[PDB]
RNA sequence: GCAGUCAAGCGUUCAUAGCGACAUUGCUUUUUGAUUCUUCGAUGUCGGCUCUUCCUAUCAUACCGAAGCAGAAUUCGGUAA
RNA sequence: UUCAUCUAGACAGCCGGACGGUGGCCAUGGAAGUCGGAAUCCGCUAAGGAGUGUGUAACAACUCACCGGCCGAAUGAACUA
């Protein structure tokens, strides 16, 4: 036999999704634009699914699609002589991210300053800068770590020692029955580049410092057959 | 199938210099001169521009297709190790009897000393190679910091003052002692 | 040896009636598809848009060979569109049009080895259900070509 | 802080002896009174007997606010309105009866602030899943398959 | 302070390379390479020579430093 | 030592620094290993471990066809 | 196979020598006495069934050894709903001849109150045959026993009337007393052994 | 060994003509470690003394691996004559 | 040799999501997807298991199944000799 490699063992209950889901997905956006006058393309680049089943839920009346970038544009007939409406190949080269197409037919200022308010809270912003800087100190390690009260916490399972030192590469030991690292070690600080490292380690003791806010790119209305840029930021 | 040209390639950055004759390469850089005998591959080496060497092997086999890619990692290793320099961290941990590790001269020679591990009357003795530097990291407790240009000596180094030191004839589940590497990185970490 | 001779004529008879249904199974495979023509303008009882005119003299024929050859176009059309670009092209499509070809070749020749339709090779066809003795008795299985039959 | 008022939920069966060998660890480092708070958590559930239920308990500078959140298991059971089932006999309790469609509606219409569905139908047709997981009869019928009749229009529920 | 890689300088069977054939009923004459068929073997021709258009294995030629 | 007690030092000081770095090299160098010892071994060893050979690849064909043939 | 493995580690209980048991209701109390007054293993947590078996420690008392057994804890329940776990606390209460210490919480770290402590123990009366009875009233340093009741000192009588009882009281983590609750058990099992020479 | 359920290859593409590897249960209790004073032995041309080599299919000594392997003492494997 | 996947972007790798009734129902001192028996549904989905493993007294945390971004050309399984 010759030599490759086998492939790792998993016998669970999903299967995979094939081209049917991508057929229906540019069949539901072509319907939709013909359906819903006011095609508004969003980039809702990192988001937890409790957010969205929020947005989902408050803009309860329009629909948005979330599919693949490339499926969608190809939806939308991308190339320069293809479309599905008047001259939508600027919305269709302006999908640039993990797009997202809200399609409305309600407002055109409303749908463009609701937005500019929902922008809850997020994760540590592995990519982007952090503010709050941590130092745990130089005790037993807790749960919320430099986040809670004197004896209002738990401390750190035993279980996550080697997941904090040998995938975070923060000195410690055990020495009595808990965590315990010996000097007191700064995660993060004020306006740096946050690593991966300092984002995950955020995230383990659970911090929340950046805020997510959406970002619409354009808005068309297919009454006009015109789009609108903005820079919702 | 004996394809008939298969190439890898090489990227040397700027302030560096590769010399290969008789695959026999040198490299030369802003941290000292490394050098290589690749006289067992047959391959052939060719630079396009002072940037880029290419390896390429014509009509070759399967077994012989495989080792372009060690070739070019080992190049490369070399260049990393001459423009960044190769830095393992080791840590030693006991739980009774405390381990004394140090640098000694027997007739010159630079061996670390190895005493009281687990209580033993015998002292561990364990060669420098030619290139590596050790030190002792203060504000860590119980580490040592080995450094170099050849991470195949750096990582030998390592590996013997590893094995030096094994529990034998005992429950490797209960006795936890000995010395470990817990990091392997550059001595320019960055930039 | 704990086998003498009898284990021996044992082991020869099975050998033998499992070759031997093997190769009988497999001609009756090889007579099914040899005999697929016949078959095929048997079916519908024998063209049932045509069931009333039992006559077929000299173009209706031609026509039944000539659609019995092309009956697999829609396969070859799918496959060409499906046919990707930097690919090269499918065992199916290549033996399909290499039947379609070896097809052809032997309808510029003589035709298809079809009945006769001059006789009562129509009437034996329409009470001949899937024998292969039609043939060993009445047949009439003439040729014709892409033109004037004979 | 000014307050840790934290929703100290603690499913616990209700009309019992909340027991605080599971409420120490989280409540008893934080000076509160153990038997105070059991007799505030058996007259907050002082109304559903022999059926746990989830309860929340503002600590507002040690004064347990007791609370019962609503949850589809118990309106689901309590709903069913069977007899008790002890530890002190044969405990094989199989919950094998019938509801009614109007106390599903009802229920539904309870805790429709507490789903993602903005149709009676889908609530109630999440309910009657989580009824058949509870092995409880509606209209004398297997709970999913009358599920499927709904979602193929069987049921006539007004939003 | 540039790098420096010798190594090797081949002749190389290509189209366009002129060959001398060392064996055969036209040995000591130059033919040209037209076409390569496999590893081992090559299309050749030289009409000023005298020799015809055929297939042979580079085993039988030897490569001119021309082309 | 008393009622179970490895597990209890396990909780109160650690296992090994290179304890899990090790488990994960060894099993990543058991499918180069268990095709060394197909082709060195000779004699009974060889007939024996190919018994299990087989053994083991019926019963991973027949799990993998019962758990596709039961959850579909 | 199994039940080798097991019965590799289990301790080694004497019968027949000097023995405190410890005894209470499942909140630590007696596996941190034990570790006062031994050197153990027998972590103390705050949840209840954290000591699944029993334990034993040594000492040593005017030149004698002493073995001391811990008890992982009896719930609440009349003769047949117990687990094993709870089946040997009370198979080494009715089969070891050793002077008994009862834990009391008077704080409410517990889940358990007074009443259900008093009455538990007066179920529990007939399961001491000829055994040196002692009660001990655990974290007085929150809850002094003095500052009770008259709704309590009742049913505190109660525990207070049987013939062989000392209500004593401890305060194990504060380290306030604990030589003289095993040197007050040590001398009434001593006094008892020795009382019973009979040659 | 007998009897039954399987089920990958099968009867050189047929499952159920007719095989059928890997499994799986049944049958063999002085059926709660009980009885069993028993060597229920085999062996008739070899046995013993003396003495030398060879094999490895390893009992001990050397070095390793696994095991609920705390220590100590063992068990199961690898190389090795 | 036969099946599949793939510029509507396949395989490998890095990174993000992996949701809501609900801590489904019994058993348990306690087991919240992960000691067990029952079970196997519903919504929102681009997708997400009444859960594939590691884990905790029980929770947490991580991983996998399944989707999305980046990179850009062929790749995977079973079988034959
Ligand atoms: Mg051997
Ligand atoms: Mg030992
Ligand atoms: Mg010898």
């Amino acid at each position: 036999p010759r030599s490759k490699r086998s492939k790792l063992v998993t016998l669970a209950q999903t299967d995979k999704k094939g081209r049917e889901n991508k057929e229906r997905i540019f069949d539901e956006v072509r319907e939709a634009l013909d359906t819903y006058r006011y095609v508004w393309v969003l980039h809702l680049d990192d988001v937890r699914t409790p957010v969205l089943q929020e947005i989902r839920t408050s803009w309860a009346g329009s629909k948005l699609i979330m599919g693949k970038r490339k499926v969608l544009q190809k939806a939308l007939g991308e190339k320069r002589e293809e479309e599905y409406k008047e001259n939508l190949y600027q919305l269709s080269k302006l999908c640039s991210g993990v797009t997202g197409l809200l399609f409305t037919d309600e407002d055109v200022n409303t749908v463009k300053e609701y937005f500019k308010s929902y922008v809850r809270s997020d994760y540590s912003r592995p990519n982007t800068k952090a503010p709050l800087t941590f130092t745990i100190p130089e005790g037993i390690v807790y749960s919320r770590g430099g986040q809670i009260p004197a004896e209002e916490d738990v401390p750190m399972i035993h279980s996550l020692e080697p997941t904090m030192r040998n995938k975070f590469e923060i000195p410690t030991k055990i020495k009595a029955g808990k965590i315990t690292i010996d000097s007191p070690y700064l995660v993060c600080t004020e306006g740096e580049k946050l690593d991966v490292r300092q984002a995950l380690i955020l995230k383990q003791f659970g911090i929340a410092a950046s805020e997510f806010k959406v970002k619409v790119s354009a808005y068309y209305d297919n009454d006009s057959s015109t789009v609108e840029s903005t820079n919702i930021n | 199938m004996k394809y008939i040209q298969t190439e890898q390639q090489i990227e040397v950055p700027e302030g560096v210099t590769v010399s290969i004759k008789s695959r026999i390469v040198k490299v030369v850089g802003p941290r000292g001169t490394l050098t290589k005998n690749l006289k067992h591959i047959d391959v052939t080496f060719t630079k396009v521009n002072n940037q880029l060497i290419k390896v390429a092997v014509h009509n070759g086999g399967r077994k012989h297709v495989a080792a372009l890619r060690t070739v070019k990692s080992l190049v490369d290793n070399m260049i990393t190790g001459v423009t960044k320099g190769y830095k393992y961290k080791m840590r030693y941990v006991y739980a009774h009897f405390p381990i004394n590790v140090n640098i000694v001269e027997k007739d010159g020679a630079k061996f670390i000393e190895v005493r009281n591990f687990l209580g033993d009357k015998k002292i561990r003795n364990v060669p420098v190679r030619d290139g590596v530097t050790i030190e002792f990291s203060t504000n860590v407790k119980d580490e040592i910091v080995l450094s170099g240009n050849s991470v195949e000596d750096v990582s030998q180094n390592a590996a013997d003052l590893q094995q030096i030191c094994r529990v034998r004839n005992k429950d490797i589940r209960k006795f936890l002692d000995g010395i470990y590497v817990s990091h392997k990185g550059f001595i320019t970490e960055d930039l | 040896h704990p086998k003498g001779r009898k284990y021996e004529k044992l082991v020869r008879a099975t050998m033998r009636e499992d070759k031997i249904a093997a190769k009988k199974k497999l001609h009756q495979d090889k007579r099914v598809h040899e005999l697929a023509r016949v078959k095929f303008m048997q079916d519908v009882v024998n063209s049932d848009t045509f069931k009333g005119q039992p006559i077929f003299d000299h173009a209706h024929t031609r026509e039944f060979i000539q659609s019995f050859i092309e009956r697999d176009d829609t396969e070859l059309d799918e496959l060409k569109k499906k046919r990707r670009s930097n690919r090269p092209p499918s065992n199916r499509q290549v033996l399909l049009q290499q039947r379609r070809d070896q097809e052809l070749k032997e309808f510029k020749a003589g035709f298809l080895c079809p009945d006769l339709s001059d006789a009562k090779n129509m009437e034996f066809l329409r009470n001949w259900n899937g024998t292969f003795g039609l043939l060993n008795t009445l047949r009439l299985i003439r040729i014709n070509d892409k033109g004037e039959q004979v | 802080d000014p307050n840790e008022v934290k929703y100290l939920y603690l499913r616990a069966v209700g009309g019992e002896v909340g027991a605080s060998a599971a409420l120490a660890p989280k409540i008893g480092p934080l000076g509160l009174s153990p038997k105070k708070v059991g007799e505030d958590i058996a007259k907050a559930t002082k109304e559903f007997k022999g059926i746990k239920v989830t309860v929340q308990l503002k600590i507002q500078n040690r004064q347990a606010a007791a609370s019962v959140v609503p949850s589809a298991s118990s309106l689901v059971i309590t709903a069913l309105k069977e007899p008790p089932r002890d530890r002190k006999k044969d405990k094989n309790v199989k919950h094998s009866g019938n509801i009614q469609l109007d106390e599903i509606i009802e229920i539904a219409r309870q805790m429709r602030d507490k789903s993602f569905g903005r149709t009676l139908a889908s609530v109630t047709k999440e309910i009657l899943g989580t009824a058949q997981s509870v092995g409880c009869r509606v209209d004398f019928k297997n709970p999913h398959d009358i599920i499927e009749g709904i979602n193929a229009g069987e049921i006539e529920i007004p939003e | 302070t540039d790098s420096i890689v010798k190594a090797s300088n081949w002749r190389l069977v290509e189209v366009g390379r002129v060959v001398l054939i060392k064996k055969g009923q036209s040995a000591g004459k130059l033919a040209a390479i037209v076409e390569i068929i496999d590893q081992k073997k090559v299309l050749i021709d030289g009409p000023k020579a005298g020799v015809p258009r055929q297939a042979i294995n580079l085993g039988q030629v030897v490569l001119t430093p021309l082309t | 030592p008393q009622n179970d007690y490895i597990e209890r030092h396990i909780k109160q000081h650690g296992k090994r620094l290179d304890h899990e770095e090790r488990k994960r090299k060894r099993e990543a160098r058991e499918s180069h290993k268990i095709s060394e010892r197909a082709q060195k071994l000779t004699g009974w060893k060889g007939k024996q471990f190919a018994k299990k050979r087989y053994a083991e690849k019926v019963s991973m064909r027949k799990k993998i066809k019962a758990h596709e043939q039961s959850k579909v | 196979e199994q039940v080798r493995q097991h019965i590799g580690r289990l301790p080694s209980i004497d019968p027949n020598t000097r023995t405190l048991l410890i005894c209470g209701y499942p909140n630590v109390g007696k596996s941190s006495f034990l570790r006062c007054i031994t050197k153990s293993d027998v972590d103390v947590q705050p949840y209840a069934f954290t000591t699944k078996s029993l334990y034993v420690g040594h000492f040593d008392y005017k030149y004698l050894r002493f073995q001391a057994i811990d008890t992982p804890g009896i719930l609440d329940r009349p003769t047949e709903e117990m687990n094993n776990i709870e089946m040997q606390s009370i198979y080494a209460i009715a089969h070891l001849r050793s002077c008994v210490l009862y834990f009391m919480d008077l704080s409410e770290q517990c889940g358990f109150t007074i009443e259900a402590q008093v009455k538990l123990f007066h179920s529990i009366k007939p399961l001491f045959a000829n055994k040196s009875v002692m009660v001990v009233i655990n974290k007085t340093d929150i809850i002094r026993p003095e500052d009770l009741d008259e709704e309590r000192a009742q049913l505190l009588e109660s525990v207070k009337e049987v013939p062989g009882v000392e209500i004593m009281t401890s305060s194990c983590q504060l380290e306030e007393n604990v030589m003289e609750v095993r040197n007050k058990a040590c001398e009434k099992l001593l006094a008892s052994r020795i009382e019973n020479k009979l040659k």
